[PDB]
RNA sequence: CGCCGCCAAGGUAU
């Protein structure tokens, strides 16, 4: 119950940023 | 006068403003964070805009009282403006346009 | 018409008043015909009181 | 206390939510999230009030035609659970008797 | 000799903080340490340590009082961790926040006396104790704003006999 | 439908389901776990 | 005559705030909460319980006399009021006072004016 | 290698989201509940009540809304009782901090809850009748505090719950029938805030 | 107890 160490700065108390497939080119057309 | 009013039973200049929503969009700024769409809109190609609190939007001609009295044949006086839909799908475009939920077709134009 | 009209009571029988008014209905449930006492304090439920005697 | 128009405004509400989501073919909950719509015009967006991230309430369907039971069984409103914690509107808005009681004071310190 | 013993709690501190808060850039005060963190961030090759001329009176922080208690009562190396930032970034920028904290920090570093004064305008000015700016609306903000930057044209006129509108 | 109550028409508003339990309730025994 | 005054009361607040003063005042700070107890708080039945009448004494900046409590015009800059100001001017105080009124009402209804089709 | 943290954010960090979850989530049912399934260790319950008094301090007019979410609490699990009472004893003992609207707003929060209960008759204890030693706000405080409490109760059921308790003498506000002047005083008191539901004779 | 995942004809005439 607050250490005050703090972790860190979202650590007070997988959404936002997704991964990239990392296995995978887009299928890219020229519109 | 075919608009229906939903304000029937008032009018704020006898019985004044019977309500003052004001810090329900400072709360909803402070759930989302101040940063709420800075992190999503490219701000950073708008300008070098260090500050985002000296921002302001359209005002050029917007109530347009006589805008120059030329003939509106059908579509310019009676179909919908097509700008602000536009600029609104252009202000949220890296988060309308994002690669990784579907990442498959994409479809480059030319240059 | 009575399509379009509304009768209620309240009586030894019937022991709630209700009516519609102005868009949004409403009904008068007595203190005194109550076995144990409704909340009254948490949502849409508001009160009435006596101003001859100050008490609900 | 009215549960079927607080049914009625999830039902609707989610539903403009879909009818502004085919207007760019979309319809995407991670592609084109809510964050474009909860955000004021001051600082861009659209800027619309949430009534859906309510917590519409329940009760015993096989009691509830018979007798008050109170309050049980909570029923989330929107799909979206990742704890943003939308506001809703009616906490920032006075009540009836609130404002009743307030104006009676108020006239009589003023008289 | 502390310019050597800087160093190996600094590059502590680095291999204490997690991978995503460790900078890539450091910018010191005036050049002593150039060599001593080159050699003393072997372990982190990608940091670097540039000596510019945004010189910051960090000395005018000792002049504060919770920062004054904290330097003057300690038994341990206790490296805390506080904020100065205390709840501007709800309303304003970064980029206003030191706009604005520089410029007090250089009234208090010029003058102690009537930057002490004027940060206090009023007798309702409270403080929070989780923070140790005051509370106070923005009209007054950039009223004190103003007043602290003609406080640091005041003492350069008065230091350089300098014509104050001249420049 | 742990007892009585869910949704019949999930896809027709815009919900998901998911009744929770109301854990601002007060009476004696209620628990199972200890 | 007055000015001075003012500046050398100033003066004396600017240097017990200065000199025996931390930075940043808090909550207690043993001043505050002794004004917060000796604030007026309309609304207080024991007013009369101590105090008679609102009488007049020599309540005044000097130890001269105090003109008499009708109702004088506010003139924006709060007086030292005495001997027998009865309400003679030109009209250059409500006129500017309503000159005020009507910009802060018309910037209200201005941004009103500009938020319209945004 | 170890850092102290002497900024608050996990304490402002925490009052942030509690200011939320009952900005969102309309009635006192559900605040409660998104409350509570937080799961919110014990350290920080005496922050919790303290905020849910704060938040209410803080509406405009007063809004029946915080003296049900806090009355569930205050009688849901013994720690809230505990806790909020003490936010009181703490609260008029300053209580010149904040006026004439928060004042308003927070007394009001406790006549309801006393009203309504659910927080021990004996709060009051602490409340010191004196006309020397009440200040200002404070007695502007205790005013629409009972004046406000009236019509609730209505004056004799008021009146009697006030004394017939038999155990009640664990307070200062009423009882003191020492030295003729806080006697006094209080009989004055309360025949001007326009109750005089209870006035004695001591004067022999 | 945990909905929902979108193409095209509709316009730059024959």
């Amino acid at each position: 119950e607050d250490d005050k160490i703090y972790r860190g700065i979202n650590n007070y108390q997988r959404k936002g940023p997704i991964r990239a497939p990392e296995h995978l080119r887009a299928t890219v057309r020229w519109d | 006068v075919l608009k229906q009013n939903p304000f029937w039973w008032t009018h704020q200049r006898h019985d004044g403003k019977l309500w003052n929503l004001n810090n329900y969009r400072t709360d909803m700024i402070q759930a989302l964070g101040g940063v709420e769409g800075i992190l999503e809109h490219t701000l950073f190609k708008g300008t070098y805009f260090p500050t985002w609190e000296g921002l302001f939007w359209e005002k050029a001609s917007g109530f347009e009282e006589s805008m120059k009295w030329k003939k509106l044949t059908n579509a310019q006086r009676s179909g919908l403006n097509q700008i602000p839909n536009r600029r609104f799908t252009l202000w949220w475009s890296p988060t309308i346009n994002r690669a990784n939920v579907y990442v498959g077709f994409q479809v480059q134009l030319d240059l | 018409q009575w399509e379009n009209s509304f009768v209620s009571v309240y009586s030894k029988d019937n022991p709630n008043l209700l009516f519609n008014m102005c868009g949004f209905e409403c009904r008068i449930l007595p203190k005194c015909r109550t076995s144990y006492e409704e909340f009254t304090h948490k949502d849409g439920v508001w009160n009435l009181q006596n101003e001859v005697t100050k008490e609900r | 206390n009215t549960q079927e128009l607080l049914d009625l405004l999830v039902k609707c509400e989610n539903k403009i939510q879909t009818r502004i989501k085919i207007g760019l073919n979309s319809k995407m909950p991670s592609r084109f999230p809510p964050v474009v719509f909860y955000t004021p015009k001051e600082l861009g967006g659209l800027g619309m009030l949430s009534m859906g991230h309510v917590l519409i309430p329940q009760s015993d369907l096989r009691w509830s035609k018979q007798t008050d039971v109170g309050i049980t069984h909570f029923r989330s409103g929107m799909s979206h659970e990742e704890d943003q914690l939308i506001p809703n509107l009616y906490r920032y808005i006075q009540p009836w008797e609130s404002e009743f009681i307030d104006s009676q004071r108020v006239w009589a310190e003023y008289a | 000799l502390a310019k050597w013993k800087t160093a190996e709690e600094v590059a502590a501190l680095i291999r204490s903080l997690p991978v995503e808060e460790q900078p890539k850039q450091i910018i010191v005060t005036r050049k002593g340490m150039l060599d001593p963190l080159e050699v003393h961030l072997l372990d982190f090759p990608n940091i670097v340590i540039k000596g510019s001329e945004l010189q910051l009176p960090f000395q005018a922080c000792l002049k504060v009082e919770k920062f004054g208690d904290l330097i003057l009562k300690a038994t341990e190396p206790q490296m805390v961790l506080f904020n100065l930032y205390d709840d501007w970034l709800k309303t304003i920028s970064s980029y206003t926040a030191f706009s604005r904290l520089i410029l007090i920090l250089r009234a208090l570093h010029v003058n102690n006396d009537r930057a002490k004064v004027i940060l206090k305008p009023d007798k309702t000015t409270i403080t929070e104790p989780h923070h140790i700016w005051p509370t106070l609306t923005d009209e007054e903000w950039i009223k004190v704003e103003v007043q602290l930057k003609d406080l640091i044209l005041a003492d350069y006129g008065k230091k350089n006999n300098v014509n104050v509108a001249s420049l | 439908m742990y007892n009585g109550i869910g949704l019949p028409t999930p896809r027709g508003s815009g919900t998901n389901g998911y009744v929770q339990r109301n854990l601002s309730l007060v009476r004696g025994r209620r628990g199972e776990r200890p | 005559g007055l000015a001075q005054s003012r500046q050398q009361q100033q003066n004396v607040e600017d240097a017990m705030k200065e000199m025996q003063k931390p930075l940043a005042r808090y909550i207690d700070d043993e001043d505050l909460d002794r004004m917060l107890r000796e604030q007026e708080r309309e609304g207080d039945p024991m007013a009369n319980f101590i105090k008679k009448n609102k009488a007049k004494e020599n309540k005044n900046k000097k130890v001269r006399p105090r003109y008499s409590g009708p109702a004088p015009p506010p003139n924006r800059f709060w007086p030292g009021y005495r001997w027998d100001g009865v309400d003679r001017s030109n009209g250059f105080e409500q006129k500017r006072f309503a000159r005020l009124a009507s910009k802060k009402a018309v910037e209200e209804l201005a941004y009103k004016w500009s938020v319209e089709d945004m | 290698v170890t850092i102290h943290d002497k900024t608050e954010i996990n304490l402002v960090s925490f009052r942030r989201t509690i200011y939320l979850a009952i900005q969102s989530s309309l009635d006192f049912e559900e605040c409660a509940h998104k409350l509570l399934k937080m799961e919110f260790p014990e350290s920080q319950t005496k922050e919790l009540c303290n905020m849910i008094l704060d938040c209410c301090a803080q509406q405009r007019t007063y809004e029946k809304f915080f003296g049900l979410l806090a009355g569930r609490f205050c009688m849901l699990k013994k720690e809230y009782m505990e806790s909020f009472e003490g936010i009181f004893k703490e609260q008029y003992d300053t209580i010149h901090r904040l006026e004439t609207n928060k004042l308003r707003n927070v007394a009001k929060m406790f006549a309801h809850l006393l009203y309504t209960d659910s927080l021990p008759w004996s709060v009051l204890e602490c409340i010191k009748l004196s006309e020397e030693t009440t200040t200002s706000s404070s007695r502007i405080f205790v005013k629409i505090f009972f004046q406000e409490l009236c019509e609730y109760m209505g004056l004799p059921k008021l009146n009697a719950r006030l004394k017939d308790e038999t155990l009640q003498p664990f307070f200062e506000g009423l009882l003191p029938r020492d030295n003729p002047r806080n006697t006094r005083f209080a009989i004055n008191f309360f025949t001007s805030i326009g109750l005089g539901g209870l006035t004695d004779e001591l004067r022999e």
